[PDB]
RNA sequence: AUUAAUAGGGACGGUCGGGGGCAUCAGUAUUCAAUUGUCAGAGGUGAAAUUCUUGGAUUUAUUGAAGACUAACUACUGCGAAAGCAUUUGCCAAGGACGUUUUCAUUAAUCAAGAACGAAAAACUAUGCCGACUAGGGAUCGGGUGGUGUUUUUUUA
């Protein structure tokens, strides 16, 4: 579970990660 | 799951935000053991964190138990007293964390959180994808299983006063501040006590709210539907007990000699449908009786009375979808059949015991060889029979239920395939001369069974029972499935997958089907709305012209799914939510890539970790041989068969491209446009259009009266 | 019709239990012991005894409803031995001329499998 | 202590005047029996309280009551077995029984033991398809021909054991493939004998053949729908 | 359909006797051979397809 | 550069056994306990007493644990060097006999001494000429060969 759960979550992670000049935009 | 920090005691789904997730977790940090333990720790895993945080989530309740404590400035501590209420306390600031919180939303998440812990506990299968990569919360009939529409045109403020009868004085003010507060407390209050054990849980829709105004005015101002308050109307949303719905009493308390005061209460709130009976058990109760009925339900008629009656002469209650699927469902030619409810087996019953006693009659018979076994085996018997069995109703395509004769064993046999067939039909001809010698009131007759491809010789005795049922009788030997497996030895390399083929719908037809019977019938009796589905489901697929193709067992099994699968979703308690479920996970379903594994198996012997990995090596390898699936669509495999091929087998893609692409057209559908009676009649037509020719042919004789519909 | 309750006979050498019960076997109608219905006790075991025993229980049994009996009939068991009593015997005998409809006979004494007495 | 010669123990000293009468206070239950057996109407019993509705309830779950199967069955030979029907559903003066063991009786084993010759005893644990635990034991003698001169015909311990292995198998894989119905349906006529013997023919030929006793050790949780639908919800009636 | 099967039975019993005749008759070769042959097997095709396969 | 003893070993073959070791599984009883009934006695004996019982004994019912033993089948017997061994399924080695156109070639027989194994209230009406020894006779257990029909089953064990 722990193995394919953080690559799974680090596929979520990465798709839902937001945009630095984004960020400072703000 | 559509959480967030939202206010939820207005009447929608929420009080709860990943701020008070946060909160929750840094408290878990902080502490929460029964002997004020810390329970995380800061050097842990996400994964790690997340299972801790839901399992203490999950197992502690927060509002009618226990309360949870800390300071924010120090050791958290759960406490095992109540509030009432769902309450995390900083003693510092003497917050509750959880006032937004609305008990009956706060059990809500419970049973989520339950549901997450036990994917999360399973170690076979993939979880993640229904642990997160699915928004349950889009369609409304789909998460819950009963919303009514609830119309109130309530006008103004002194229009309120003569038509609720509730009060709303200052008390009422003060403790609700808004009166659409008060009013979604109310209402959630006096259904809970109405319905009470019939449900699972409840929610209260304002249909029309808003949190949007401008700086122009100094609140909300509305118009909207008669009220000009912040709702249209009020939609009531039910997660129902499945074993409970069809309750014709509704128990109160005991009738003690004095007026006790719980039965005052029952007494005051009930009135006129309150009363007193005298059971067959020596019992006096107080009880309001119903009536059942098959196109509405129960919790229908009482919602309806309960609501006008505790709110409003003004309210209205509808389902019209409810109410137009129990009408697509058809209606025995059995006296008092609109008054039968839907979780009502008599037909199938009566027919299991005209069974019976054919089981005495044939199974003492003298016989040439000591009868082992008789086995039903028929759709009735697993109760997926579309109509439902009529006395002397021989329209009916499934009239003639089928029942496996199998003798013992004896190495006399014949070894040759039409000698064996021979002698089989032999044996039913001793049987049906000593049945007519000695049985005058049944009667029978012979049939050609040509079911089975190149074997030609299959005769069946098929015999009516003066109940008005008819059973097709069949023989097994053990020279059947020797001989086959010989067969596919001499066979030649042209040759062998017909062979293979015919081997494989004589498993389907006599070794297979036993077990098939067994297995669903033991899960249905759980399942109780499974049957009421599958035949929906049948009926679908004969709106839309798939039947021809598709045989019972594959639309039985992926009508089962949704059950056997809840995760992420419920396990279905009403027709639309189950057959919506169905059509929902046809959409989804990519059998191209998608394999399915079936765990025919009652609530929480399962399929052990290498099985899984068995077929899904299986799955694997038929994917390697036709990545396209164009001999091979549909993956569905259980414990029951492994293999799969045997009820997923013999199907066009074109057929299943047809009903993939009717299922997209049902999804889009309900994506659009939305619940009611044209899209329901719209879904039920056929396309009658896309063809290459359409011949239409008539029939000299209406077989509606004989079919007993 | 009948109504059935099962009558449990221990019969050793020193006394007779006539046990009636309900047919469930848990809720006992009435028992009666022939060493209560003897004056003395050196007959506390013998069929006059079990005679009036019987006859008394039979009493009760027709009070409550009971009018058919299973009749379930033990020896001591165990390492001693495995025979009837005397108030066996005479036990059956005055319940059926009691009157009650006899149902059905059985010898249900506890055999050993495997003795509790070790060899030497 | 009866007569006037028997001495005072600890014993007469404090007594209890009996007042309560009990068969006043006690009610009756009509019993019933599952769906698969021809006589299904059998048998009275009592409730120590009636005014316990849920404490009646009470007892009546807890019961276990056991018959024969002749006149289970209709067939007046009192056949030899027995039936232990267990009390888990109650509705309105019917107790809805469910099946819950077998046996033999010891008279029919004296009946079959005889000397110049062996018994072979199988017994297997098992699972149904309803998650029943079954434990099944079953006897068979060995017999002489039709045609033998000596005197004697005892098997030689291979033929045993492979017989035993036999068995073994025969029963495993019937049970394993039945439900508990489909069982019951199976003990009651004798079928399973008959698959027994013609499949342990080829070893060494066994006359008297049985299923000698059954007992139930594990029972999943309790299902109201099945137990009902087993058998095959009511208007009270207005007291005013 | 009684007709049918009786004359059917009748006929396969005939070939079915003559199967376990020959096949049992103490069959020898030219050349002073002799097949064994097992006892209660009826078919001596059937022993030409276990030669075949194995 | 011998023969291959109805001399001895040893190999192989299919078996045979209640022989042994560790492990496992089951059986009813008995003892202890929980829970349930009903009511005044139970137990034991030439007769009784000590003893247990209106905080319910004995009795009945559902279950649980605990240690032992392995009934009937059980002898005209089986295996073991003797003392001895008795429900199942494994595992570890060992063994007799029989089969054999295998292999070695006198490797041997009886034994004072010496070494291994050997529960241990016991015993108490038994008792037979023996011997290096000739033919048998009936049943019996284990293996082998032929003949023969019944029980058996037939391309998968």
């Amino acid at each position: 579970k722990s193995n394919i759960f953080k690559l799974q979550i680090d596929e979520l992670l990465e798709q839902v990660k937001l945009k630095q000049k984004h960020v400072l935009k703000v | 799951r559509g959480f967030s920090s939202n206010m939820s005691h207005s009447g929608s789904l929420g009080g709860f935000g990943t701020f008070e997730f946060t909160i929750l977790m840094a408290a878990l940090l902080n502490g929460g053991g029964i002997n004020s333990n810390k329970i995380l720790l800061h050097g842990f895993s996400s994964y790690q964190l997340f299972k801790g945080v839901i399992k203490y989530l999950a197992t502690m309740d927060l509002c009618h138990d226990g309360h949870l404590q800390f300071h924010s400035n120090p050791a958290s501590k759960y406490i095992d007293e109540g509030f009432q209420t769902p309450t995390l306390f900083d003693k510092s600031t003497k917050v509750n964390i959880l006032t937004k919180m609305t008990v009956s939303s706060y059990q809500i998440l419970k049973e989520y959180a339950g549901e997450t812990l036990r994917m999360l506990n399973n170690v076979v299968q993939d979880q993640f994808s229904n642990i997160f990569l699915t928004n349950i919360s889009r369609f409304d009939n789909l998460k819950y299983d009963l919303c009514y529409d609830v119309q109130l045109p309530l006008g103004k403020y002194n229009n309120l006063e003569t038509s609720l009868a509730a009060t709303f004085g200052s008390m009422e003010r003060v403790k609700f501040i808004t009166l659409e507060n008060f009013l979604a407390h109310k209402i959630t209050n006096v259904a809970r006590y109405a319905l009470g054990d019939r449900i699972k849980y409840i929610q209260i829709e304002m249909v029309g709210q808003k949190s949007d105004f401008p700086i122009t005015k100094r609140k909300v101002y509305s118009n909207t539907g008669g009220n000009h308050f912040n709702f249209d109307f009020v939609r009531v949303k039910l997660i129902v007990n499945p074993s409970e719905c069809d309750k014709l009493v509704t128990k109160g308390p005991a009738h003690s000699e004095t007026m006790s005061t719980e039965a005052a209460v029952f007494k005051n709130f009930w009135g006129i449908k309150s009363s007193l009976r005298r059971f067959k058990d020596g019992s006096i109760t107080h009880c309001c009786v119903w009536s059942t009925s098959s196109s509405e339900p129960i919790i229908s008629s009482i919602v309806n009375f309960a609501l006008q009656k505790h709110v409003s002469k003004k309210a209205q209650i509808s389902n019209e979808t409810i109410k137009k699927f129990h009408n697509f469902l058809p209606l025995p030619n059995l006296p008092s059949s609109a008054k039968t409810s839907v979780l009502n087996l008599s037909s199938f019953f009566n027919l299991k015991k005209s069974f019976d006693d054919l089981y005495k009659i044939i199974f003492q018979m003298k016989l040439p060889l000591s009868v082992k076994s008789i086995l039903p085996v028929g759709s009735a018997f697993r109760y997926t029979s579309l109509c439902q069995p009529v006395p002397f109703a021989y329209s009916d395509p499934d009239f003639f239920q089928d029942v496996i004769l199998e003798f013992e064993t004896s190495p006399k046999w014949p070894d040759e395939i039409t000698s064996l067939e021979k002698a089989k039909t032999a044996f039913l001809l001793k049987i049906q001369e000593e049945l007519s010698a000695n049985s005058s009131t049944y009667r029978s007759f012979f049939s050609r069974d040509e079911s089975i491809p190149y074997n030609l010789e299959i005769v069946t005795l098929n015999i009516l029972t003066p109940e008005g049922y008819g059973f097709k009788f069949r023989v097994l030997t053990e020279r059947d499935e020797i001989l086959y497996l010989r067969a596919i030895a001499n066979a030649r390399n042209e040759l062998k997958p017909e062979l293979e083929a015919t081997f494989l719908k004589f498993t389907a037809k006599y070794l297979a089907s036993v077990r098939h019977t067994r297995t669903l019938e033991n899960i249905s009796h759980s399942y109780q709305f499974y049957s009421p589905v599958v035949r929906l489901f049948k009926r679908w697929l004969d709106t839309h012209l798939l039947l021809g193709h598709i045989t019972d067992e594959l639309a039985e099994l992926i009508a089962i799914k949704p059950f056997v699968d809840p995760a992420p979703y419920f396990i279905p308690g009403s027709l639309e939510n189950g057959f919506l479920k169905v059509l929902k996970f046809i959409s989804q379903w990519n059998w191209k890539d998608d394999p399915l594994i079936l765990d025919l198996v009652k609530p929480e012997e399962r399929l052990t970790l290498a099985q899984y990995k068995g077929i899904q090596m299986n799955f694997t390898n038929l994917r390697n041989s036709d990545p396209n699936g164009t001999h091979l669509q549909f993956f569905v495999a259980s414990k029951n068969d492994p293999s799969g091929i045997l009820y997923s087998s013999g199907i066009p893609l074109p057929i299943a491209t047809r009903l993939t692409a009717l299922a997209k057209v049902a999804v889009n559908l309900l994506q659009t446009h939305g619940l009611n009676q044209q899209t329901i009649n719209l879904l039920f037509t056929p396309g009658l259009k896309d063809y290459d020719f359409v011949v239409d042919l008539r029939t000299p004789i209406g077989l509606k009266s004989s079919c007993g519909i | 019709s009948q109504v059935f309750g099962v009558a449990r006979i221990y019969a050793s050498f020193n006394d007779t239990f006539v046990h009636v019960t309900d047919l469930s076997g848990k809720e006992t109608i009435a028992r009666v012991t022939g060493g209560m219905k003897v004056k003395a006790d050196r007959d506390e075991s013998s069929p006059y005894a079990a005679m009036l025993a019987a006859q008394d229980v039979a009493a009760k049994c027709k009070e409550v409803g009971i009018t058919a009996v299973h009749v379930k009939i033990r020896a001591t068991g165990g390492t001693r031995t495995k025979t009837p009593g005397p108030g066996g015997q005479a036990a059956l005998r005055a319940l059926a001329r009691s009157g009650l409809r006899i149902g059905r006979i059985e010898d249900v004494t506890p055999v050993p499998s495997d003795s509790t007495r070790k060899k030497g | 202590a009866v007569g006037k010669n028997k001495r005072l123990s600890k014993g007469k000293k404090g007594q209890k005047k009996r007042v309560v009468d009990p068969f006043t206070r006690k009610e009756w239950f009509d019993i019933k029996a599952p769906s698969t057996f021809e006589n299904r109407n059998v048998g009275k019993t009592l409730v120590n309280k009636s005014t316990g509705l849920k404490s009646a309830s009470d007892a009546l779950k807890g019961r276990v009551v056991e018959v024969c199967l002749a006149d289970l069955q209709g067939s007046e030979d009192h056949s030899f077995r027995k039936i232990k029907l267990r009390v888990d559903e109650v509705q309105g003066k019917n107790l809805l029984t469910n099946f819950h063991g077998m046996d033999f009786t010891t008279d029919k084993l004296r009946s079959m033991v005889r000397k110049w010759q062996t018994l072979i005893e199988a017994n297997v644990t098992v699972k149904t398809s309803d998650d029943y635990v079954l434990r099944i034991f079953a006897i068979a003698f060995t017999r002489k021909q039709a045609n033998q001169v000596k005197r004697h015909s005892y098997a030689q311990s291979s033929h045993i054991r492979a017989i035993r292995k036999v068995i073994s198998e025969i029963l495993t894989k019937e049970v394993q493939g039945s439900t508990l119905a489909q069982l019951t349906s199976k003990l009651i006529p004798e079928v399973i004998n008959k698959e027994i013997e013609n499949a342990t023919k080829d070893i060494f030929p066994l006359q008297n053949i049985h299923v000698r006793k059954v007992k139930l050790l594990k029972q999943p949780k309790f299902d109201v729908g099945a137990l009902m639908a087993l058998h095959g919800e009511e208007k009270g009636k207005k007291v005013t | 359909l009684k007709e049918d099967i009786h004359t059917h039975m009748a006929i396969f019993e005939q070939r079915e006797a003559q199967a376990q005749e020959d096949v049992q008759s103490s069959i020898v070769d030219e050349d002073g051979f002799t097949l064994v042959v097992g006892k209660n097997t009826k078919s001596l095709n059937s022993i030409r397809k276990k030669i075949l396969n194995k």
